[PDB]
């Protein structure tokens, strides 16, 4: 043990001296504590006459027996400093946290008890109560575990899924501090289900991954609740994350623990379409590019963020990893836990990792272009 | 299913 910790940090020195021809853009910055999760929020700001604009991040923290917050970030990025715009009080660790499409104001966050919350972060104080109290403006009950899976449906407002250790996914319509039980509870999984992801075009499609190794394609239109649409034996190991793909509506992608990410077209579930392999360790996120049909982002244990472009499948070479592989960030010294791609810059990723760093950074152009 | 690491302050 700790032999380790001389190999990390001298390919961080490497990658410290390379970064003026990898990136355009590398900005780090330590939080107080770790955060488990990272969502841009949709808006930005372009101040006349300034050489910035203003965009802002939803960020939790995770302590170790002291107080937790919800956390919302500004960031400025040129045409840049980063600050804390507020903390609400958080009843345990942000497992996740993800704003609501049609009002962004109005965030879901997964606690360390069975309690999924939502706050309308307008209605809370510039300055958390140190009293430490959470005041959630819902709870929403029907777990009896924690968990990370956390969707919301853009083209239903207040439809919102979860998926928790107890092997099970909860739908709640917050659409009416009071507790909502669980309009629905989907039994299919037989293991953790650790994520779920609505479809951006189909209102009743949804899919979830679990520790039974599968995909599973739910329709909230079917009297079913115990048995999904489809059921995909998808990986060799823990199924972590999915992911639509923006611009094609049978295209998605998950990312397990056995290494790999999967593509898939829901059309024929028996046919995995491709498998990429590079990761060293367990994947936890998996994003598709907002801006880029084909660029796919994977993160995880191995410390590692890889970006993918599928149109360079099959393409001949020389190397170092296969045709498809794009790029790998190697800035983070610790397990990644979360990422985000910038809806309103191109390119531009916020990853978060366990020793407290977060980054935002841009690949260079020539790397892509 | 994920186990977290122990946090540290800083």
């Amino acid at each position: 043990d700790a032999v380790e910790e001389r190999v990390i940090n001298e390919e961080y020195k490497i990658w410290k001296k390379n970064t003026p021809f990898l990136y355009d853009l590398v900005m780090t910055h330590a939080l107080e504590w770790p955060s488990l999760t990272a969502q841009w929020l949709p808006d930005v700001t372009r101040p006349e006459g300034k050489d910035f604009s203003i965009h802002r991040l939803v960020l939790g923290t995770h302590t170790s027996d002291e107080q937790n917050h919800l956390v919302i970030a500004s960031v400025q990025l040129p045409n840049g400093k980063i600050e804390i715009e507020i903390k609400i009080n958080h009843e345990g660790e942000v497992n996740r946290a993800r704003y609501m499409p049609q009002n962004p104001c109005i965030i879901a966050t997964k606690t360390p008890s069975s309690d999924v919350l939502v706050f309308d972060y307008t209605k809370h104080p510039s300055k958390p109560d140190p009293s430490g109290e959470c005041n959630p403006d819902l709870r929403l009950r029907g777990h009896q575990k924690e968990g990370y899976g956390l969707s919301w449906n853009p083209n239903l407002s207040g439809h919102l899924l979860s998926a928790s250790d107890d092997h099970t996914i909860c739908l709640w319509d917050i659409s009416a501090g009071k507790v909502v039980d669980a309009k629905t509870i989907f039994t299919g999984h037989t293991a953790v289900v650790e994520d779920v992801s609505w479809h951006l075009l189909h209102e009743s499609l949804f899919g979830s991954v679990a520790d039974d190794q599968k995909l599973m394609i739910w329709d909230t239109r079917s009297n079913n609740t115990s048995k999904p649409s489809h059921s995909v034996d998808a990986h060799t190991a823990e199924v972590n994350c999915l992911s639509f793909n923006p611009y094609s509506e049978f295209i998605l992608a998950t990312g397990s623990a056995d290494k790999t990410v999967a593509l898939w077209d829901l059309r024929n579930l028996k046919l995995k379409l491709h498998s990429f392999e590079s990761h060293k360790d367990e994947i936890f996120q998996v994003q598709w590019s907002p801006h880029n049909e084909t660029i796919l982002a994977s993160s995880g244990t191995d410390r590692r963020l890889n970006v993918w472009d599928l149109s360079k499948i099959g393409e001949e070479q020389s190397e170092d990893g296969p045709p498809e592989l794009l790029f790998i960030h190697g800035g983070h010294t610790a397990k990644i836990s979360d990422f985000s791609w910038n809806p309103n810059e191109p390119w531009v990723i916020c990853s978060v990792s366990e020793d407290n760093i977060m980054q935002v950074w841009q690949m260079a152009e020539n790397i892509y272009n | 299913m994920r186990s977290k690491g122990r946090a540290r302050k800083l």
